[PDB]
């Protein structure tokens, strides 16, 4: 006996479930009616998997403002529940959407905590905003009242009063009045160019946490020693064709020793088969040295 | 809307006796011709399991509180599917996330939310004089929800309704396990002709679908069909609850992947013995 022969494996094929079904946060982005800064929004979206890479490259978004989270990672990056909104900052107040300040609305109106990941992304909106005349309808704080704390709503629906005058009904001098409208100035600068936000936060907790990513999936090969990495299911071996007869529910494969042998196809439901590739034993033979020196090798 | 029921019957609860029932896949592995053992939550063999009659005699009633073990097994007896769905939760009155599930004429509907049920919640299905159809016109079980996480829509499903006082049916088993976050349900639908006394032999429960929810659950509560036509007509039927144990079994696959025979290691100690040798016969000697 000399040494041992094993065979290597070469592929990767990395087969997972068919298809993602659907995500509709990106029509969340991309509608056509939305709210002002007063609208805190807050849509929550669960059980969802989806796709991230087309936010890294898309039409018209450009400003792409994430916090210290690393960006590709949190593509294939599994959570919980997502967080949305939408409204009209008017150009510099890009500034305001930072972790921690508290000069504009940064605090009155849509407030965000420090240490707040929320990765936030505008755009540009020459035709949407800064329409002809100017829309009104739109309204930021005027002084908030409410006196904001991290993760917090400002819903003011009514108007101040300062020490002495009521201001129910009756024109007060120091009762002040409620929000002012928005300026949608035709064609003006950044001062008057508004421009519509949406932030995307994340959130843990303690959960099943089915809001996944995509994942990949690469062609299969068949009759060749190579490394599979099914669902759950990694190790190497020659997949072939099979004819057992699975339940309609039934996975996985087993046998007496209790060792994985045959795989359903994610994709196509067709039943696999794993065989270890060929290693062995090399024994030489040899005649004795002094007669002669030719050998004969024994797989 | 809330309200309640009055001038019913009360009948005490009985017991009977379950003949090794209650047996599902608990892994999704196939075997062939295996005797492989597993240590996971049964019902054990030969046990009492609760009895409740929902019978129309005179004036009778049924819908208690049972609490929630480790694990239900739900077995219905039904003629034209009087009972429909079932609460879970802890109180029960919007306070805290509970989980509903019914499956009605119109869409299948698995609603884990906060609702405020009322004392008697109950479906209400009339009998109507323009047309001989029976269509619900009553839905009283809860009076509203406020804020929830996870609601789900399966395929609408379409049933007979009626009020009969024949024999059963069908067979309906169900088990409910809560682990890791999870609502696991298991299945199964048999023919049968009889009126008391389950039939004897083995049939494996498959699994249906798992929930991902991650919620107390410590109580349920089932609901019936409250016919139309003062009246109710409840018909007459049946449904059993019983409560799952830590057990070890010995399950016997056949050559198809189907569970065909099982051995409590619990029982009298020949089933200890069948339980060590890994066989379903033993010859004579010592042991
Ligand atoms: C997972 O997603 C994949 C990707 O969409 C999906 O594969 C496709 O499924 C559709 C049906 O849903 C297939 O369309 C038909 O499929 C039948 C059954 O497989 C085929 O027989 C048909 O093709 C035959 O006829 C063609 C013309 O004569 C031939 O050229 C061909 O070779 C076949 O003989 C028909 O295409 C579609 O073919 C597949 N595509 C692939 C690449 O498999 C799959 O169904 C999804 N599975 C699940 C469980 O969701
Ligand atoms: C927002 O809607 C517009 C509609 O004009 C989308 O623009 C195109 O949408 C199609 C369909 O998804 C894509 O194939 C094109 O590539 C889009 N155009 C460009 C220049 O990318 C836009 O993609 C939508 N935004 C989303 C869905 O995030
Ligand atoms: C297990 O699966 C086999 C699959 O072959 C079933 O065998 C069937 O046997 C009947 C007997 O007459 C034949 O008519 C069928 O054609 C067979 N099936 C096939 C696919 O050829 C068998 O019935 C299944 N059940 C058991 C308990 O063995
Ligand atoms: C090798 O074989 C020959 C055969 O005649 C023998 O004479 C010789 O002694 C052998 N070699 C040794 C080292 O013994
Ligand atoms: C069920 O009822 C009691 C247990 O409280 C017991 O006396 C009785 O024997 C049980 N049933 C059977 C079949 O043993
Ligand atoms: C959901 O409902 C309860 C009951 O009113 C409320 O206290 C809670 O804040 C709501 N929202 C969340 C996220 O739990
Ligand atoms: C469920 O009950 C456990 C047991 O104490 C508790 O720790 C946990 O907070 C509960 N989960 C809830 C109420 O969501």
């Amino acid at each position: 006996q000399t040494s041992n022969f094993r065979v290597q494996p070469t592929e990767s094929i990395v087969r997972f479930p068919n298809i993602t079904n659907l995500c509709p946060f990106g029509e969340v982005f991309n509608a056509t009616r939305f709210a002002s800064v007063y609208a805190w929004n807050r849509k929550r979206i669960s059980n969802c998997v989806a796709d991230y890479s087309v936010l890294y490259n898309s039409a018209s978004f450009s400003t792409f403002k994430c916090y210290g989270v690393s960006p590709t990672k949190l593509n294939d990056l599994c959570f919980t529940n997502v967080y949305a909104d939408s409204f009209v900052i008017r150009g510099d107040e890009v500034r305001q959407i930072a972790p921690g300040q508290t000069g504009k609305i940064a605090d009155y109106n849509y407030k965000l905590p420090d240490d707040f990941t929320g990765c936030v992304i505008a755009w540009n909106s020459n035709n949407l905003d800064s329409k002809v005349g100017g829309n009104y309808n739109y309204l930021y704080r005027l002084f908030r009242k409410s006196n904001l704390k991290p993760f917090e709503r400002d819903i003011s629906t009514e108007i101040y009063q300062a020490g002495s005058t009521p201001c129910n009904g009756v024109e007060g001098f120091n009762c002040y009045f409620p929000l002012q409208s928005y300026g949608f100035q035709p064609t003006n600068g950044v001062g008057y160019q508004p421009y519509r936000v949406v932030v995307l936060s994340f959130e843990l907790l303690h959960a099943p946490a089915t809001v996944c990513g995509p994942k990949k999936s690469t062609n299969l090969v068949k009759n060749k020693c190579v490394n599979f990495n099914f669902n759950g299911l990694t190790g190497t071996g020659v997949l072939t064709e099979s004819n057992k007869k699975f339940l309609p529910f039934q996975q996985f494969g087993r046998d007496i020793a209790d060792t994985t042998d045959a795989v359903r196809d994610p994709q196509t439901l067709e039943i696999l088969d794993i065989t270890p590739c060929s290693f062995g034993g090399v024994s030489v033979i040899t005649p004795g040295t002094n007669t002669s020196n030719q050998v004969a090798v024994l797989y | 809307q809330c309200v309640n029921l009055t001038t019913r019957t009360q009948l005490p609860p009985a017991y009977t006796n379950s003949f090794t029932r209650g047996v599902y896949y608990p892994d999704k592995v196939f075997r062939s011709s295996v005797l492989h053992s597993t240590q996971d939550l049964f019902l054990p063999f030969f046990s009492n399991v609760t009895w409740f009659h929902a019978i129309h005699v005179t004036k009778r009633f049924d819908n208690p509180v049972l609490p929630f073990n480790d694990g239900v097994y739900f077995a219905s007896t039904e003629k034209s599917n009087i009972i429909r769905g079932w609460i879970f939760g802890t109180t029960l009155d919007s306070k805290t996330q509970s989980l509903l599930i019914v499956n009605n004429a119109t869409n299948v509907v698995i609603k884990v939310c906060e609702f405020q049920f009322c004392n008697d919640p109950f479906l209400g299905v009339y009998y109507h004089k323009n047309n001989k159809s029976w269509m619900e016109s009553e839905f009283r079980v809860y009076s509203s929800a406020n804020n929830c996480t996870f609601e789900y829509v399966s395929q609408p499903f379409l049933m007979d309704l009626e009020g009969k006082q024949g024999n059963f049916k069908n067979l309906r088993e169900f088990v409910f396990k809560n682990i890791d976050g999870y609502f696991k349900i298991y299945s199964k639908h048999t023919p049968i002709n009889l009126v008391r006394d389950l039939p004897q032999g083995f049939s494996a429960l498959e699994p249906l679908v798992d929930l991902p929810i991650g919620i107390n659950i410590t109580r349920f509560q089932t609901l019936l069909a409250l016919h139309r036509s003062s009246g109710w007509t409840a018909g007459a039927a049946a449904y059993y609850v019983g409560y799952l144990q830590p057990r070890t079994f010995l399950l016997k696959y056949n050559e198809n992947g189907t569970i065909t025979d099982a051995v409590d290691c619990a029982l009298d100690p020949l089933s200890e013995t069948k339980c060590t040798l890994k066989s379903f016969t033993v010859e004579k000697g010592i042991y």
